[PDB]
């Protein structure tokens, strides 16, 4: 069976703070920065 | 055209766009009615201590808001229609002329007597003379009488585009394989602009459309002029 | 629906049931406050006597706090129903949420 | 007085306006005093000192209504930070308009916008009300 | 019924409302619906002999 | 254990907050891409290039917002999460289908990432719109790259839909009768009904133009004897529906809301509220060319969509007073989700009442295509299914995670956000008004103050965005543990605790027939 | 198709009720708003006595033999035109 | 007993509105945005033709 | 043919914590580590195809 | 709703340090980006 | 030493939105007049004010003599 309870039904951890912190801003981060690389690659192509 | 901070409606040109004009400040008030009163409503509801937390009844209060609404729905609705039908009316032109859409211009076709035709480009910002208007101008305007019922018709040969010129209250798409028909009259003499109103691609944006209104005379000069 | 004097007067038989327990003093009290209407000083009397027969001091003074609330804005209503149900509260002993410094924050 | 996590199947106590009576008593264990003052309540309420009687109230509720229905300073704390960050997002658009954005179109220029404005008024644009017709053609000026 | 010490109990107090009441029933003495006071009473377990 | 868990799931919480996840992330990505947009229309002048690289930005926008934001958290998140917990089931019926649904959608979220990548984009418009669409106009693997992205995410919805249809009318106690169920569920399963008829045309509609691009058919070709119009038809007829589809789910968890902060047991009209969306759901079938006034339809067709659109304001304002009357004789509670319920209900009232303007196929004339439009449905959409997936966010968050949001914090979100939306879209209706069309990179000088306050607009509510994801870290941060919840007599959902175990309703409730 | 509503977990009376006050009835007080608008007596061609119409291979059983049984003067010309 | 909101409510009011108020003046007219105004009552035509 | 369900049954129902997907025996396994090495290999290809496709090979 | 206090406080430094650490996860790569725009439009 | 008078204690909320519901009508009225003069009428007047004693041909004149137009020097 699974761990239940509060930060233990999410496919993160939560045990850390600061290696939260990190995570979150590796995931938000990486959405919204995804569309300027892209615009930046169809801009370096032609 | 319009101008620095506008806030509603290029003037009107044409009878139908002044009608249109009547319709829009009947129908804003309405929804500035309604949209006030909700609020009102709202901040009315929240700002009391004293509650009622039990069962309240609705049928009876809800026959007010259906029957209040419907009827406001039919003030809107008639003369919307009343104005729908009058852009259908038989008015019978004078002039027939045809457009055109590409990427990325306008092209004209006056071919009632003569073959008269051209392309009509957007003049580069760089080119621009003096005084001339940014993404608006064109090299070759369309010259038309005024006060005078004209049937526009409205064509593409590649891809959808939209010709549209807000003051006299027209926009009717430009589809390849289809003729679309629309009817131009102007009260007065002047410069009429307007912009592709359908995404077409690279330079959407940059294929206006300018109505050059002259008296009669005029046209028919310009007409031969232009063979 | 019914008569006020009809609505009042089921409330203060409910309330009058010698043996009504505590759960139904709660119950009576927590429904009563969901109507659009400052409960009469006759069904207050009523249930401040339940809370008497209940050996409730304590839902005795809340009963008298909620009254206040339930009149919001009209600061009239609480000061005529105090004034109404002074005979009981001397009676049963019943102190004001005032003077039980209750009503400071 | 001190609750659990798994308790949430339990009746719990609340203070709020429309439920005066909570399902249970604020305090349920009680001292030795405690439990005397509870024996002495049932007895002539008169007999009660006041202290007596708010131990009595505090014992089965938490809060007053008036300390419930307190108001407080938070809408400054919202308010101030709310623009705060409003402050902070001007800077953001001061730093695009130096770094990101480059010089606007010539049309912009006053000696540009001047002739385009009297090219306006001479063909006319919105002579009912939007444009020209904020202009004297008589007087030669916009209109007072 | 139940093969524990609690059970939610949903109560549609009179015929067709469409708000139901929950709450956890409890084994013990009867319990009453906050809303219209009826009685319930939890018979704990078995079904697996 | 992990890779069984969130990779191999058949539970519906789980599921759920994959879907959460899935959609915050997608929010950030379409939040970027409207970033852009208003930095290219910011000030007079090109800023990235010409309308090309411009429009896929401006299509991308949409299809994440639409497809992989709101659809995603609304229903696969808050659908899959309090469904089941709201009518007393230990599941939904199909448990490893609904799985299926969810990871369709991170390779549904690829392929539209790769048309981007690929070419020069689809610069198309969200409704892809041949010939543009086409293999001449748009040649190259772009814009089939995002026909099949919508196959992806059109498969992920309908069998999601299936699957709440079907728990809905099956798995709820048999004493309940569908007139006991509370107004999210009600509103879950018309959203699921719309959807199993709305987007199998849509399929039909994008594969008639896959094979025109790609099999030389010639269904919107008229030199084969096409109709660019025919797509149209049946991209709309889908298109209406989807509306219905984002703003449904808003629908009903306002009804919730509402009532729980207004310290109500019930909603005001439980079956006028039911009848609203019910009537709501079906008129959105018959108004579909309602976007098409321009095409160069006969009058009495325009003289009929003008009229059959008018009515749906009727069932609305029977829910938006319903609202008010909930809110009515409340002992209201000035929490952060009440605030985005208050603001909905306003704003939502005014996108509502502009679609009531755009209705009017004489007026419409003038206003399509232009960014009046454009004004109109980033009040409903943007203020208005965006505000209802805030305040359910704030309001449930506890219920899935276990802890509270810091709820002073959470005002302030909702202020910045409040202003920024508004700056955003207010002046859009004058834009609209005076001409300037949609789909533009640049725009004739005139237009140049409101495009500039809109764009600042625009840096505001992504402040607002920045300050939502600090939020949801201090609260796993400091792990403040929920303990108790008030009004659970009507808040089935939040009986079993915080957060609730993997399996609850082992054992089902007990509901008398009496 | 499925229409775009929901019920089905038991179609009963209640739900009947509910169709035909929030559906079929509103639906009659549409067309009936629709009908009561769009009617008004259209002007009434011209006549011509084409022979294909105001067929009379036998006179009819009642009246003069010659107008027909919900005889309309204002829009039903007899075989030799409109009447008085 | 005094919360954060007590304590320092006041202060985060005051300098939150004096900073929003001058950093957007600053931005609006210091940085060189063109608002494009309207011309009625500030622009003297001038020749063009 | 014989009706063999009940010895189907018996090994379906055999207490050995097996999930569904794995209970029939060692060919399961196999079939899945075979659907699952195609489908994760696949998508690594098709990622690398993204790759290539992203770029103008003028 | 009632709550137990925080099981692991985060203080004023912290958020400051979260708030700050969070908002740059955003501005930075966009802002990159932004502004080597013109380096990218003509290269 | 005085007695204080029964004050209404029943259908207080309601009371109160009776009386709000019926001063939004009021408004509502006020606003519709105000509107129906400041922009509805204004708005037909000055089109009417404008075409009155219009002269197309001399507008046209006053814009060739001013050079706009290409047709027309
Ligand atoms: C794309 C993802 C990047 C991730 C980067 C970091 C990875 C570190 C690994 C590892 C370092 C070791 C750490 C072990 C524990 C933590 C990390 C982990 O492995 O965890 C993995 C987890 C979780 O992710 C994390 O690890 C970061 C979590 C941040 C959580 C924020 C919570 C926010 C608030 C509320 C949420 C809802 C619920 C609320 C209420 C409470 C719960 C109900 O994911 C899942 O198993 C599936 C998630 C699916 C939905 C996410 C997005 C799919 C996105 C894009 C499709 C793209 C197309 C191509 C696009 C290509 C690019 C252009
Ligand atoms: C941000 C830029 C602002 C620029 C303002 C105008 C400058 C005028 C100069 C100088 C003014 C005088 C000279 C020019 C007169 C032109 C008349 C014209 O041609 O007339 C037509 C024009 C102009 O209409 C007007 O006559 C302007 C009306 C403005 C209403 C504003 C409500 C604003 C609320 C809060 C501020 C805005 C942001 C939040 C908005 C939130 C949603 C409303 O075009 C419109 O129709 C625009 C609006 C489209 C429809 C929106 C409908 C629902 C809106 C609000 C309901 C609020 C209810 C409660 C009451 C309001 C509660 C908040
Ligand atoms: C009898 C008739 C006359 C009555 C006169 C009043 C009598 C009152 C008696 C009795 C009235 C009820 C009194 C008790 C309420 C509880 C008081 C308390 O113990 O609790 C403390 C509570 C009190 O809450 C209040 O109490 C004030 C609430 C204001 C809420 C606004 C919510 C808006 C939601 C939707 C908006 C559209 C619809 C608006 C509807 C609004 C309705 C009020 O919490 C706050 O203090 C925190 C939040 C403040 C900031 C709110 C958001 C601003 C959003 C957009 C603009 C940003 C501007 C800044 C940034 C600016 C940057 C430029
Ligand atoms: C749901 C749909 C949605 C949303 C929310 C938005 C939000 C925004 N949109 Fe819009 N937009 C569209 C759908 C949407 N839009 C569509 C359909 C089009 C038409 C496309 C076409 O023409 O083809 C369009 C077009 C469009 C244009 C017109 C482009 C043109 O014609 O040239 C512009 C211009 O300003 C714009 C701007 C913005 C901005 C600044 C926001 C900002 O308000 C965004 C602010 C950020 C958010 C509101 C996201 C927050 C949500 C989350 C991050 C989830 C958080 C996580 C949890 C709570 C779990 N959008
Ligand atoms: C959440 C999404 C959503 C919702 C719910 C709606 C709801 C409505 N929409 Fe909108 N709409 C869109 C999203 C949405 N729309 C999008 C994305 C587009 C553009 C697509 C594109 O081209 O890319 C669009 C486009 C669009 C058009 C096409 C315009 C054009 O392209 O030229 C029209 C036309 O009629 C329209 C009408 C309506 C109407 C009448 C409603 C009605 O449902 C609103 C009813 C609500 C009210 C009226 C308010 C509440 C009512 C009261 C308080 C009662 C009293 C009211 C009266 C008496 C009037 N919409
Ligand atoms: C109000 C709507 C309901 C319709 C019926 C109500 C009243 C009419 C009386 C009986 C009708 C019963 C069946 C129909 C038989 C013939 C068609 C009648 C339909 C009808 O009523 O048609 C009318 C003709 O009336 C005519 O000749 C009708 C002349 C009446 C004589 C009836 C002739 C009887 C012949 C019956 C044959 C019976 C055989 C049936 C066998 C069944 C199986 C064995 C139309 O009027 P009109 O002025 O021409 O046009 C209108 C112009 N303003
Ligand atoms: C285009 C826009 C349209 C504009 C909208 C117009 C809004 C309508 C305006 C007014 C509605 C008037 C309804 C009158 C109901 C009387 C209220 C009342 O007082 O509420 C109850 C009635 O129950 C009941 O109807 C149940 C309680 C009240 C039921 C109705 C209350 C809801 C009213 C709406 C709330 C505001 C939202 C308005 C929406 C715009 C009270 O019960 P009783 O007195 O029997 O018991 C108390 C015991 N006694 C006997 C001792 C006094
Ligand atoms: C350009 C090309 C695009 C290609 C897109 C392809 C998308 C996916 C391809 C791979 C999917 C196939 C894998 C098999 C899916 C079977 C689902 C199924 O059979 O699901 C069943 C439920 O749906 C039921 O019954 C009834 C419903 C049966 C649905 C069958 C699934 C077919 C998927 C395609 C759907 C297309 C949509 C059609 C409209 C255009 C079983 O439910 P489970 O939760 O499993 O179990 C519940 C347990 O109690 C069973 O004991
Ligand atoms: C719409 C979303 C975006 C909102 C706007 C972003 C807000 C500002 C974010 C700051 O980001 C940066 O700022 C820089 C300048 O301040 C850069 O430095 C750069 O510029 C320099 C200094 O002029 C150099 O020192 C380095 O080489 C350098 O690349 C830089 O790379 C980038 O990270
Ligand atoms: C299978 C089921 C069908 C069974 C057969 C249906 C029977 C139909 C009966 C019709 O009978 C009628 O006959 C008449 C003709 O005599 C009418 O009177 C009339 O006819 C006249 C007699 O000349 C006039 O005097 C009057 O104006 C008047 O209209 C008349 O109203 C009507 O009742
Ligand atoms: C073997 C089985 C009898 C029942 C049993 O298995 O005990 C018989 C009965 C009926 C079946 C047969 C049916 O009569 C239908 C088919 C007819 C033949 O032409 C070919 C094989 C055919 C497809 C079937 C094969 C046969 O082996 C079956 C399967
Ligand atoms: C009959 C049905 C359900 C009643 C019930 O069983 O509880 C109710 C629910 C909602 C009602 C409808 C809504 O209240 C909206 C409309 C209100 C008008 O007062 C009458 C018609 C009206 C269209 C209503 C007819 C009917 O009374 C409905 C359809
Ligand atoms: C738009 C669609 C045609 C789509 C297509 O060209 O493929 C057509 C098919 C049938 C049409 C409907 C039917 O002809 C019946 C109605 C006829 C009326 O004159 C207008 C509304 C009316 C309800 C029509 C509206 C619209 O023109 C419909 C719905
Ligand atoms: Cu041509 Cu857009
Ligand atoms: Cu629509
Ligand atoms: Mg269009
Ligand atoms: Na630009
Ligand atoms: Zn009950």
């Amino acid at each position: 069976h699974y761990e239940e309870g509060p930060g233990k039904n999410i496919p993160f951890s939560v045990e850390n703070k600061w290696r939260l912190l990190a995570m979150m801003t590796l995931f938000f981060g990486s959405g919204f920065a995804a569309p300027f690389f892209i615009v930046r690659h169809q801009l370096l192509k032609k | 055209m319009a101008y620095p901070m506008q806030l509603g409606f290029q003037d009107a040109t044409s009878p139908i766009m002044e009608e249109l004009l009547h319709f829009h400040d009947h129908t804003l008030m309405i929804v500035f009615l309604i949209s006030s009163l909700v609020l009102y409503i709202i901040s009315l509801m929240l700002t009391t201590k004293l509650t009622h937390t039990s069962t309240m009844d609705a049928q009876e209060v809800e026959t007010i808001w259906t029957i209040l609404p419907a009827i406001i729905l039919i003030l809107i609705a008639l003369p919307s229609l009343r104005i729908l039908y009058m852009m259908d009316e038989i008015n019978n032109p004078s002039l027939t002329v045809k457009t055109m859409g590409h990427q990325w211009y306008w092209s004209y076709e006056y071919t009632d007597y003569e073959d008269l035709s051209f392309d009509s480009y957007m003049i580069p910002t760089s080119e621009l003379k003096p005084g001339e208007l940014r993404l608006l101008e064109v090299d070759n305007r369309v010259v038309l009488p005024m006060e005078m019922t004209i049937r526009m018709l409205v064509s593409s040969e590649d891809v959808l585009h939209s010709w549209a010129v807000p003051s006299l209250g027209l926009k009717t798409d430009a589809i390849p394989g289809r003729l679309n028909q629309t009817t131009l009259m102007s009260s007065r003499p002047g410069l009429y602009y307007g912009q592709c109103s359908e995404i077409c691609g690279s330079n959407h944006s940059f294929m206006p459309i300018v109505l050059e209104l002259v008296p009669l005379k005029y046209f028919e000069k310009w007409s031969a002029s232009m063979l | 629906h019914e008569t006020d004097e009809e609505f009042d007067a089921r409330w203060v038989t409910y309330f009058n049931k010698p043996d009504i327990d505590a759960w139904e003093l709660r119950k009576g009290m927590n429904t009563l406050v969901g109507y659009d209407l400052v409960p009469e000083p006759k069904i207050i009397d009523a249930a401040l006597r339940a809370c008497r027969r209940l050996n409730d001091f304590a839902s005795a003074v809340r009963i008298l706090e909620v009254v206040k609330d339930k009149a919001g804005p009209h600061k009239e209503i609480y000061p005529y129903v105090i004034q109404e149900l002074r005979p009981t509260l001397n009676e049963l002993g019943i102190s004001t949420p005032e003077e039980l410094g209750l009503d400071k924050v | 007085s001190v609750v659990k996590s798994e308790d949430y199947a339990l009746p719990s106590y609340v203070d709020r306006r429309d439920y005066p009576l909570p399902d249970v008593a604020h305090v349920k264990n009680l001292s030795a005093s405690q439990k005397a003052l509870k024996e002495k309540e049932k007895a002539s309420w008169s007999s009660l000192s006041i202290d007596e009687k708010v131990e009595l109230y505090r014992l089965k509720f938490k809060e007053s209504f008036a300390e419930m229905n307190r108001s407080t300073n938070e809408w400054k704390t919202v308010v101030g930070a709310a623009m705060f960050f409003i402050g902070f997002t001007a800077l953001l658009l001061i730093w695009e308009k130096h770094y990101v954005y480059g010089p606007i179109p010539h049309t912009f220029e006053e000696e540009w916008v001047a002739k385009q404005t009297k090219r306006m008024l001479d063909m006319k644009v919105a002579p009912i009300q939007g444009f020209s017709a904020k202009w004297d053609y008589d007087k030669n000026e916009w209109k007072k | 019924p139940s093969i524990t010490n609690k059970r939610i109990v949903g109560c549609i107090c009179e015929e067709d409302n469409s708000t139901v009441i929950w709450f956890w029933l409890h084994k013990g003495e009867a319990q009453r619906c906050p809303s219209c006071g009826t009685h319930y009473k939890l018979v704990p377990h078995q079904l697996a002999h | 254990m992990f890779i069984n868990r969130w990779l191999f799931s058949t539970n519906h919480k789980d599921i759920g907050t994959l879907y959460l996840l899935f959609g915050a992330w997608a929010g950030m990505v379409g939040t970027a891409l409207s970033l852009l947009i208003r930095a290219e229309l910011g000030q007079p002048g090109t800023l990235l290039g010409d309308d090309q690289i411009y429009n896929v930005v401006v299509t991308a926008h949409a299809f994440v917002m639409i497809f992989f934001m709101v659809m995603p958290i609304m229903i696969g998140g808050f659908g899959n999460w309090l469904v089941p917990l709201m009518i007393g089931a230990p599941d939904m019926a199909f448990p490893r289908m609904n799985n299926m649904s969810f990871w369709l959608l991170p390779p549904s979220f690829l392929l539209l990432l790769a048309s981007s990548m690929v070419e020069a984009g689809a610069g198309t418009g969200w409704t892809v719109y041949p010939p543009l669409a086409g293999n001449l106009a748009h040649a190259g693997a772009s814009v089939d790259l995002t026909i099949f992205s919508l196959h992806l995410a059109g498969v992920s919805s309908i069998l999601g839909a299936i699957n709440f249809i079907t728990t809905i009318i099956n798995m709820k106690p048999p004493a309940m009768s569908q007139y006991q169920t509370p107004l999210f569920v009600w509103s879950v399963m018309i959203t699921a009904v719309l959807l199993l008829l709305s987007l199998p045309v849509l399929a039909a509609g994008i594969t008639m133009l896959l094979t025109d691009r790609n099999l030389n058919t010639t269904f919107f070709d008229p030199a084969g004897g096409g109709d660019p119009i025919l797509y149209q038809h049946l991209f709309w007829f889908f298109g209406h529906p989807e509306v219905y589809i984002l703003i449904l789910p808003g629908f009903g968890m306002i009804s919730h809301i509402v009532t729980y902060y207004s310290g109500k047991k019930e909603p005001f009209g439980y079956m006028g509220m039911v009848w609203a969306m019910m009537s709501i759901g079906f008129l959105g079938f018959i108004v579909w060319a309602h976007h098409m006034f321009t095409v160069g339809m006969d009058v009495d067709t325009r003289a009929y969509f003008t009229s059959a659109t008018m009515i749906i304001a009727i069932p609305t304002g029977v829910k938006v007073f319903s609202w008010l009357a909930t809110l009515h004789g409340g002992n209201i509670k000035w929490s952060p989700a009440m605030m985005w319920a208050l603001g909905f209900i306003f704003l939502f009232t005014v996108g509502g009442l502009t679609g009531i303007v755009l209705a009017n196929s004489s007026l419409d004339i003038v206003l399509h295509d232009t960014y009046y439009v454009v004004a109109h449905f980033h009040y409903v959409l943007s203020m208005g299914a965006v505000f209802a997936i805030m305040g359910g966010f704030v309001h449930w968050f506890p219920l899935f995670s276990g802890y509270t949001l810091n709820d002073t914090w959470a005002k302030i979100h909702f202020a910045i956000m409040f202003v920024g939306v508004n700056m955003t879209f207010f002046p859009q209706h004058f834009l609209g008004l005076s001409g300037m069309p949609r789909r533009y990179s640049d725009y004739p000088d005139a237009y140049t103050m409101w495009n500039t306050i809109s764009s600042m607009g625009s840096f505001i509510s992504l402040t607002a965005v920045m300050l939502m994801v600090f939020i949801i870290w201090e609260a796993f941060a400091s792990k403040r543990e929920v303990l108790t919840v008030d009004l659970t007599t009507t808040n089935l959902e939040w009986l079993n605790g915080c957060p609730p175990p993997y399996h609850t309703f082992e054992e089902p409730t007990y509901v008398n027939l009496k | 198709a499925s229409a775009a509503k929901g019920d089905h977990g038991g179609t009963g009376a209640r739900t009947w009720r509910f169709l035909t006050f929030g559906l079929a009835l509103p639906s009659v007080a549409l067309c009936t708003l629709n009908s009561w608008l769009h009617s008004g007596h259209r002007e009434r061609p011209a006549f011509i006595p084409y022979h294909h119409l105001r067929i009379r291979t036998k006179p009819f059983s009642w009246g003069d033999g010659n107008h027909t049984f919900f005889h309309n003067p204002r829009v039903n010309p007899l075989p030799t035109g409109y009447e008085k | 007993a005094p919360d954060f909101h007590d304590k320092y409510g006041n202060a985060v009011l005051a300098s939150g509105a004096t900073f929003c108020v001058a950093v957007w003046v600053y931005m609006a007219t210091q940085i060189g945005i063109e608002w494009n105004p309207s011309p009625v009552g500030r622009v003297t035509p001038k020749e063009w033709r | 043919f014989e009706n063999r369900v009940a010895e189907k049954q018996k090994l379906f129902q055999e207490d050995n914590g097996l999930p569904v997907h794995l209970k029939g025996g060692a060919t399961d396994n196999i079939l899945y580590r075979v659907t699952m090495t195609l489908c994760l290999g696949g998508t690594l290809y098709s990622l690398y195809c993204l790759g290539w496709a992203s770029f103008p090979h003028k | 709703i009632t709550a137990k206090p925080a099981k692991t406080p985060t203080s004023p430094k912290e958020q400051a340090i979260g708030l700050s650490v969070t908002f740059l996860s955003f501005l930075l790569p966009a802002g990159w980006v932004l502004y080597h725009l013109d380096n990218y439009k003509k290269s | 030493s005085t007695a204080l008078a029964k004050p209404q204690m029943r259908g207080l909320l309601a009371r109160r939105l009776r009386f709000h519901i019926v001063g939004a009508f009021m408004v509502s009225l006020g606003f519709a007049t105000f509107y129906k003069f400041a922009v509805a009428e204004k708005r037909k007047k000055a089109y009417a004010d404008f075409y009155r004693n219009y002269d197309s041909m001399k507008d046209f004149e006053e814009m060739r003599k001013a050079g706009i137009f290409q047709s027309a020097k």
